[PDB]
RNA sequence: UGAAAUUUUAGUACCUGUGAAGAUGCAGGUUACCCGCGACAGGACGGAAAGACCCCAUGGAGCUUUACUGUAGUUUGAUAU
RNA sequence: GGUGUAGUGGUAGGAGAGCGUUCUAAGGGCGUUGAAGGUCGAUCGUGAGGACGGCUGGAGCGCUUAGAAGUGAGAAUGCCG
RNA sequence: UAUCCGGGAGUCAGACUGCGAGUGAUAAGAUCCGUAGUCGAAAGGGAAACAGCCCAGACCACCAGCUAAGGUCCCAAAAUA
RNA sequence: GUAGCGGCGAGCGAAACGGGAAGAGCCCAAACCAACAAGCUUGUUGGGGUUGUAGGACUCCGAUAUGGUAGUCUGUUAGUAUAGUUGAAGGAUUUGGAAAAUUCCGCUAAAGAGGGUGAAAGCCCCGUAGACGAAAUGCUGACAACACCUAGGAGGAUCCUGAGUACGGCGGAACACGAGAAAUUCCGUCGGAAUCCGCGGGGACCAUCCCGCAAGGCUAAAUACUCCCUAGUGACCGAUAGUGAACCAGUACCGUGAGGGAAAGGUGAAAAGCACCCCGGAAGGGGAGUGAAAUAGAUCCUGAAACCGUGUGCCUACAACAAGUCAAAGCUCGUUAAUGAGUGAUGGCGUGCCUUUUGUAGAAUGAACCGGCGAGUUACGAUUGCAUGCGAGGUUAAGUCGAAGAGACGGAGCCGCAGCGAAAGCGAGUCUGAAUAGGGCGAAUGAGUAUGUAGUCGUAGACCCGAAACCAUGUGAUCUA
């Protein structure tokens, strides 16, 4: 059968032009009083999936 | 070629590797699986992305965004491709399709200014970038919105 | 496409058994015992092809020592004297002379003693 | 290129010219090999099956209790190690046919035909006409043309009497110009083709 | 007349020591001509039973309750008849 | 192909190159003047393995190239004899 | 030789010895680290036997030679130097 | 594997558009009219009518045609199924028991598919190509026959157009959609409409617009499967295989019963299956015969290994042996003729194989021995390497024709050529931001795609064997309570 896509990942990541995966940042839901404004400002920015994590999950996003 | 002298191109075909066929082959006994453990069992191994119970990366990360029901994507064409036509040519979505430049137009053709235009053309497309329109006009041509 | 066992298995086992010919009872009659003993024989044979050189050098040294003592000299003194006298005849030839050509061995011993004295 | 044209009587007529795009290309050995392998595989029927431990008759109950008997633990008398038990994996019905790119197919056909022409194993005859089918007469025709190895006789559609007289010969394989294949051309040591057949072949390719 | 459990092959000693730390098989020494028969049961950690004790498995099953979630029954009301 | 230098223990495991088995296609062969198979031999190759001869045997089988696998057993208290 | 990019893994029970500490009793073939070596995955020589100690890394042939640790009266090669 | 669903986990997962196979549309209820009977309506029958660019009734006109059928044991006809007939061409030579094999000359082919015949046959036989054939019964198609459907235009004043229905509440269920914002569809319960200025749907809901007309019914083809019958096919099995069953197999046997469930093929070309004689009670042998062969004698082709036994070339009764290896006298023998073979006094060294372990000769595990069988495979996807074709392009899928082939057509569709953003949107840029700033992701800085093959992975039993168990049908009170 067709290989299925991991819907959770599909919702949380985006494929970039270079083949990488763009992702959100954790610790951006609540309890912002426990983080400095610098932390919040720098977590607002997106990021890319690390090499090790990408090698673990790529097969689940092949046909995203 | 003769049926009694067939010869595949070098490197075109390889020999399948069979495991569990003696020790000297390098994959005897354990068949390259190692010793015991979950990965050494038939049907063994954990599901993709599983991390042994540590919260997986997708669980850590938050969901984001939404998909627009009325999303419109335009087939994109550039001045470099437009240069393939002759001066005075009437470029149309049908013309592009027949030429094979745009097999699938999606919501319609949008023209971008990645390349450098050189031919005078009358270009008809769903949309035009500002730079693309200026380049077409500078090349002596004209643009119309279908 | 089914490939039944055929005769390859018998051929392989018969080769092992022929190698095992002459072994005691089951060790030459039965394939499994034969293979185990043949493997041990291979191990012993490889080890012995190196031990054999050691053993023969040992035998030559013993015989040369006996001959040297009869000529009034120890094996160590004789070898040191021959080295000083530039003699390169090896222990195999020395033992051969001692057993067969006593006169030749005596001449070698005389030269060795002369070199030692000098 | 140009190939000598012979009359059925065996006397040679003036040459004829063949399209260079078809009979004048450089043969591509690897492409021809791929076509041959693919065609041979497609010929396979692939009907072959074995019964796994589920498909074998019976074998439901546990032969004996797990512990106590002193015997090796078993689950069914039809397990693969059991005599008469199921087969582990083994052949299962499936198709061996695959398809090449159309360009590869066309190149392979042109390559085999051009190889025949280059080696001069292509014999073009003005026409093969028999008022009635007679294998002796067709055999005499081959003798006139001086053909004694394996020959592929290519005939334009409708030359039924020629086909009937030629088919029964052991060294001859008859095919219509509309239905010619890489395997047929390669298998044949020589290719005897009528002028109309060559024209139809060129049109098809 | 005629089995069986067992059985890696065995030309199958003792002491001290060594060794996965308790050796017929390894080291040193000692003892011992070859093959049996009738008896004994020290050893072959003897045979028999993939230890039941103990621990482990994100195993099973039976049982309990103010564990959780359900539920048959029982009861109460609305409503239809 | 030659010279030189260096290197060539190895479990898990990775890479490469090969042997052998059944079958398919093509070519080229072998067989009641004896195939396969069995057995014996003091044979050849670096290895898996390959020949050759004697005897038994009585009808099918190699070889080269390529292709496909129910393709290699010594162990599973494996199954059957 | 290092990086980097990618295909394929196995490994997550370690052991001992020397040295530096802890725990222990300045006990353990104990336990837990740091450090180096060996075994693990290493045959060979010595330590009688003796995975982890000392010397030393087996691609093969030789009835050739020189040495390492360790040794030279006999078992047992070499000095009753 | 998209949109979505989902302790938003594990997973589940569409539909429309587009391309194809096949194609077919029709009948009522109601209004209205007539007949009949009862009790002006009220039931039966007939006529009439079947719809959304609203239709029908009804009222005018004009037509009494034109076409069709998804009807019939109605006939006629053609074909076909169920037996069959015909169907070319070789003799010698050598070996051999036997010729098809060898050699020499021939012959046939619309037949050189295949099978059998004393070994391997185009020409010996059965067949094959081809030609021909049906008294009888089926089946199919056509023809006719019968039968049944088939009307156009115009006006709306009124009438009809499916009620306990649609819908709503509550509780469930099906829709990929798990109550969620929830459409749509279905069930149970209760409430409960409108009706052409009407009604439903377009994913809560309202308005506009668009599309359609429920609560009645029927309908061939394309699709699914094969217990069977016929004709074939196989890089399918070849007697531990292949159906459990090649053989008197669901048999023997086991169980109270449900149920479970085997083993077992081969003489020879032809029985020519050993007349007769001898030992023996027979069995079984030895002759004599048959046969090419009887060590092919019915336990019958071949006849391996374990295991047993006979004969003997060498060794062995002072020896402590993982059974060997290295060295070696003696004796014996003469080979793929090799610096040979067998045996071996004696001396040196030396604790099996496998598994699992830090470590095993291990007093840890497994194997009594021999033989056979017995474990990473295939399908569909993902990705990487290698290879081929083409190349800013690559490529067809279903499907039609075709030998179960290749191949041709089929461009719908898929990947690539533009990215950025959650999105509107902009675009070699874009997002953030007040910013022409910085920064992120991209372009400059270009190769992809189809297929083959291999490695790995995913869904599948997924390398093989093994639970205690769980669940759903059944069979058991002939033991025992
Ligand atoms: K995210
Ligand atoms: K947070
Ligand atoms: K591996
Ligand atoms: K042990
Ligand atoms: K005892
Ligand atoms: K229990
Ligand atoms: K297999
Ligand atoms: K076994
Ligand atoms: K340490
Ligand atoms: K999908
Ligand atoms: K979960
Ligand atoms: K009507
Ligand atoms: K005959
Ligand atoms: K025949
Ligand atoms: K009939
Ligand atoms: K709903
Ligand atoms: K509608
Ligand atoms: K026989
Ligand atoms: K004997
Ligand atoms: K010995
Ligand atoms: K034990
Ligand atoms: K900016
Ligand atoms: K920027
Ligand atoms: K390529
Ligand atoms: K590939
Ligand atoms: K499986
Ligand atoms: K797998
Ligand atoms: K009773
Ligand atoms: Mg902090
Ligand atoms: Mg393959
Ligand atoms: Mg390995
Ligand atoms: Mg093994
Ligand atoms: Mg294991
Ligand atoms: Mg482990
Ligand atoms: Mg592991
Ligand atoms: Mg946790
Ligand atoms: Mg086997
Ligand atoms: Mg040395
Ligand atoms: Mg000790
Ligand atoms: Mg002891
Ligand atoms: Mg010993
Ligand atoms: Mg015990
Ligand atoms: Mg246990
Ligand atoms: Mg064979
Ligand atoms: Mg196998
Ligand atoms: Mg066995
Ligand atoms: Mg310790
Ligand atoms: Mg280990
Ligand atoms: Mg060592
Ligand atoms: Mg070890
Ligand atoms: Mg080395
Ligand atoms: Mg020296
Ligand atoms: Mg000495
Ligand atoms: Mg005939
Ligand atoms: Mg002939
Ligand atoms: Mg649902
Ligand atoms: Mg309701
Ligand atoms: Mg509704
Ligand atoms: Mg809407
Ligand atoms: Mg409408
Ligand atoms: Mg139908
Ligand atoms: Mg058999
Ligand atoms: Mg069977
Ligand atoms: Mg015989
Ligand atoms: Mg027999
Ligand atoms: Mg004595
Ligand atoms: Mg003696
Ligand atoms: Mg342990
Ligand atoms: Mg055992
Ligand atoms: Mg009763």
């Amino acid at each position: 059968p067709k290989q299925k896509t991991h819907r959770g990942l599909a919702k949380r990541v985006k494929r970039t032009g270079g083949g990488g995966l763009k992702r959100g940042r954790a610790f951006t839901s609540h309890r912002f009083h426990g983080k400095t404004k610098k932390q919040r400002r720098q977590l607002r920015k997106a990021s890319m999936v690390a090499k090790g994590d990408y090698k673990r999950i790529r097969q689940q996003l092949a046909r995203m | 070629m003769k049926l009694h002298e067939l010869k595949p191109a070098e490197g075109s075909r390889q020999v399948r590797n069979r495991v569990g066929r003696g020790t000297s082959s390098g994959n005897g006994k354990t068949a390259g699986r190692g010793q015991k453990g979950q990965k050494a069992r038939s049907g063994g191994g954990v599901r993709l992305g599983f991390e042994g119970g540590q919260t997986p990366l997708f669980r850590r990360l938050p969901k984001r965004g939404f998909t627009n029901i009325n999303r419109k994507d335009y087939a994109v064409v550039n001045l470099d491709t437009l240069n393939r036509f002759e001066d005075g040519t009437e470029v149309t979505p049908v013309v592009l399709k027949e030429a094979g430049i745009v097999k699938n137009e999606k919501a319609g053709i949008k023209v971008l200014a990645d390349g450098e235009l050189t031919k005078k053309l009358t270009v008809k497309a769903a949309k035009f970038s500002k730079s693309a329109q200026e380049a077409i006009e500078a090349a002596g041509g004209s643009i119309e919105v279908i | 496409a089914r490939v039944k066992g055929g005769t390859v298995t018998r051929k392989r086992r018969k080769k092992v058994l022929k190698l095992a010919k002459g072994y005691y009872g089951s060790k030459h009659t039965l394939f499994k015992s034969a293979k185990e003993q043949v493997m041990n024989s291979y191990y012993y044979a490889f080890r012995d092809r190196r031990q054999k050189k050691r053993d023969f050098r040992k035998l030559w040294i013993a015989r040369i020592n006996a001959a040297a003592r009869m000529n009034g000299l120890s094996y160590s003194k004789l070898m040191h004297g021959l080295k000083l006298a530039e003699i390169d005849i090896n222990r195999k030839m020395l033992a051969d002379l001692a057993v067969n050509d006593a006169a030749a061995f005596t001449a070698l011993a005389e030269q060795a003693k002369d070199a030692l004295s000098k | 290129p140009n190939v000598a044209l012979f009359k059925q009587d065996g006397t040679q007529n003036g040459e004829i010219t063949l399209n260079e795009e078809i009979f004048g290309i450089e043969p591509n050995e690897s492409v021809v090999y791929d076509a041959i392998i693919m065609q041979r595989a497609s010929l396979r029927q692939g009907t072959h099956a074995v019964k796994n431990r589920s498909a074998v008759r019976g074998g439901g109950r546990k032969p004996w209790r797990q512990k106590g008997t002193g015997r090796a633990r078993q689950g069914s008398i039809r397990s693969p190690q059991w005599r008469g038990g199921g087969v582990v994996f083994g052949p299962t019905p499936r198709s061996y046919s695959y398809k090449f790119p159309k360009k590869v197919r066309r190149l392979a056909m042109k390559s085999v035909l051009s190889d025949k022409v280059a080696e001069n194993n292509l014999v073009a005859v003005e026409g093969l006409s028999f008022d009635a089918p007679k294998t002796k007469e067709f055999k005499q025709v081959l003798a006139n043309l001086s053909i004694d190895t394996k020959v592929l006789v290519v005939l334009e559609n409708g030359n039924d009497f020629a086909a009937l007289s030629a088919r029964n010969l052991p060294n001859v394989s008859v095919v219509t110009s509309d239905n010619v294949s890489v395997l047929d051309v390669v298998s044949a040591n020589k290719v005897l083709a009528t002028q109309t057949a060559l024209t139809q072949i060129e049109e098809v390719l």
